[PDB]
């Protein structure tokens, strides 16, 4: 469970442990966004092997921390449907030019539900929002897309330039640290807007929030495994260079597959429990 | 025939026996079971398909039309019928249903083939849909042995 | 964003903002309810111009927390919308002394829906409950009052006084503070009561809830819109007396009408940003 | 919350009073599981009349803490129905070698319901998991016992034994203390499992959680009541010897039977409000 490193002094070891304890509460949760933390590995100061190895441990413990926190979306996914159901009852009483065209959108809005897979979750968020913004635009008699295959872009309606520039800073700051979000001091409600428009705006906000969290999480998750294979392919080339009991031991550890981040967990646990034996293979000082 | 597929269950095994023996205003006459050798005969199977196709093909199909007809309101009951489509027995939960389920995106031409296959099954069912009188007895002989019926048909 | 007070020490400004930030958590959410906050303004200790200005800052900031917290009974509203629909399926089966007299109330019950305006909702539930609470009386063959001009006081039927007293204190505690509703442990159904009557009671409860919250919210807002208009009406008089450039500057900031709480938020956002130029107007200590 | 004791030293009273506030947090939530706390009660330091009375206070107060920390499964118990319907969501689509047998299991799975009363659920869970696992094994075509009168054990399918150890250890720490929940046991593999088993295992874990907590609370109450009802009998037989007023006041209090949820909580208040007067009888120090 405890991580191990070779060249670094205990100050930097504790620095990385504290960097990892505070991951969720840290802004910009991305190891590639903190180049000084990678410089803490002591690039250009220690041997190529020890640099590569402390970096592999950094990436493995970072990916393990991601899995350990693993941002749950249970409450917002249910709040999104609870919020979604509002627009239907707000739109029923409203008079439309062609009520059947909007009844189709209310029906798309009311059959919303989330499949168990995380993969199909983002698609409902987008289809309902397309059904809702188009509904709100029919509410205001605003121009609609007509070309075949074209679709209205999801965008907030009747909101100030400063106000959308302000909420987009929030929705962007969700992308750089998903696990925690700070709700805006500003409220999307407006006295000038129709109640349906306000419900649509809050629905769009929750939808863009869900989409920003999902896409960024999956991006980090695949990137970590990409760097991990990047490291193991080079580390094997380094270990082949100098055969000994312990250099030949780390290679037989690295022979295994890297896919499927549970396999990275396997590699990290086997790499820790067998650390004592090959620690002398890596030069230090 | 609809139970011919379910003879493993004791409840159906008993209910079949109850359907088997009609109780009429006269001496009773049990009805032979169509099922035999664990397997249903071809005629009842085709007729049960004629019924179950009409029972199932209509449920997925009629919403695409009722949603459009309910707009007009001249008749004034198709809006009430949109809720009839739901086929819920208990009052709706606090969950999904607000509108009946409707088919999505359906490719332009297959909708004609499903429509026409709905009508092909009523033709298979028509022989059983409407029985027709062939006699109307006016007086009966004593011992109910002869009767004198005006012919119909 | 940063509220500005003239003669108020940070010990009192911290108290004034701590009163706002925890508003959802306090019972009796009314600015007038807490007179100590009205005393923290410096009234009868500061000059009148500064007194009216600090009172005005308090009112604009309290109105803002109202618009922000902005209760939204949607999750309960859908449950009420379901229970009303169940009530008619119950009332249809049970035999009635008069088939046609109850037809009016049942059709009134079928016609319930929530208008695009939120403000109509409290009316609907009212015309919902006159539809039901009268009808349940015919259910027990009780002789409900028919004197003109009184309709029918809303009331739970065939219930323990121990229970109605508790449910009444609950509705009252919701009345004073409408944001942190506390879920009941009570089971409103009683096997002793008629199966329809358990449904009428579970309906009337949520109906009283939605009515009380909407009424109390409108009652607070309808008051604050008068309070801010009074503060500006009195402050423009004091500001007329001085011809100093900043004294004319504040009158020009106050020219805009406080109606339509959106303007109440715009005036505050403007009144903060230009505070530095005219702060010279008001005496200090 | 106003507990008192006769002969205990004040420093010992501090530990006993603090045991109330730290009860649920610590592992091994059972009064016997802590013998030190019962040596703190006053055996062989205080007279038998004092010891048997002191244990009455500890057992009634412990029964009071247990009911304050009313363990409330309904939040998770609702999620059990989501997970169970999610299991049936895959039981229909999944092909079987013989489906006419598994249709019985899918129907029996559709039956499961939650009564508002707690005591039947430990049965319903068993009716489901056995019906569910007999399904899940047929997903992977496991050999099934046909011998009549045999129930298949309730065990996780295709979860590694080292994983099963870590998950059952969490279940054992749940059986140790119902209040503390650590659902941090999510190591299930994306690749290694099939469509049914992925949900059958999570359903089995939630059912084992719900049943373990129900049984743990039931054991706690079963021991508490039998202990209190015996200590009352011992003390009533003990004070019969004395004639003095302060002692007879105690028997007049203890005539009332402790059998109820509400009766111990009434006796403890009635035995606390009148403590000033009968403490003279019990010899102390």
């Amino acid at each position: 469970m405890s991580l191990q490193f070779i060249g670094l002094q205990r100050r930097d070891v504790v620095a990385l442990v504290n960097f990892l304890r505070h991951l969720t509460q840290k802004p910009d949760v991305d190891l590639e966004a903190h180049p000084k933390i990678l410089k803490k590995c002591g690039e250009k100061r220690l041997h190529r092997r020890t640099v590569l190895f402390n970096e592999l441990m950094l990436w493995l413990g970072y990916y393990r921390e991601l899995r350990f926190h693993n941002p749950d979306l249970s409450s917002v996914l249910e709040e999104f449907e609870v919020r979604c159901v509002a627009v239907a009852r707000r739109g029923y009483t409203y008079p439309f030019g062609d009520r059947g065209k909007a009844r189709d959108h209310l029906a798309v809005l009311d059959r919303t539900e989330f499949d168990t897979d995380v993969r199909h979750d983002a698609e409902i968020v987008e289809r309902a929002l397309v059904s809702a913004v188009i509904l709100a635009k029919m509410s205001v008699r605003e121009t609609l897309v007509t070309a075949i295959g074209q679709t209205e872009p999801i965008a907030f309606v009747h909101l100030k330039d400063t106000e959308v520039q302000r909420i987009e800073e929030n929705l962007e700051g969700v992308r750089r640290n998903m696990f925690c979000v700070k709700p805006l001091d500003l409220n999307l409600d407006r006295h000038a807007n129709t109640a349906l428009v306000n419900a649509v705006n809050k629905l769009v906000y929750t939808g863009r929030l869900i989409m920003n969290v999902r896409r960024s999480w999956e991006e980090l998750e695949r990137k970590c495994l990409a760097r991990i294979q990047e490291r193991c392919k080079l580390l094997v080339k380094e270990l082949r260079m100098c055969l000994s009991f312990d250099s030949n031991y780390c290679r037989n550890i690295l022979k295994h597959a890297v896919e499927n981040g549970d396999s990275a967990d396997t590699l990290l646990e086997l790499l820790i429990e067998d650390f004592d034996i090959y620690v002398d293979s890596f030069p230090q000082s | 025939g609809l139970f011919s597929l379910d003879r493993s269950y004791e409840e159906v095994k008993a209910a079949v026996q109850q359907l088997q023996t009609i109780t009429f205003r006269d001496a009773t006459f049990t009805i032979p079971d169509p099922v035999i050798d664990q397997h249903l005969l071809i005629d009842m199977k085709t007729a049960c398909l004629s019924m179950s196709m009409v029972a199932n093909l209509a449920s997925e199909l009629t919403m695409t039309y009722v949603r459009k007809l309910a707009l007009e309101d001249s008749s004034m009951l198709l809006v009430k019928c949109q809720e009839l489509l739901m086929r819920l027995d208990r009052e709706r939960s606090v969950g999904e249903p607000r509108t009946p389920a409707r088919p999505q995106h359906v490719s332009p031409d297959d909708e004609i083939a499903r429509l026409s296959a709905l009508f092909v099954m009523l033709r298979q069912l028509d022989d059983l849909i409407r029985e027709q009188v062939v006699f109307t007895v006016c007086d009966v002989s004593p011992d109910n042995k002869s009767a004198t019926c005006i012919f119909k048909g």
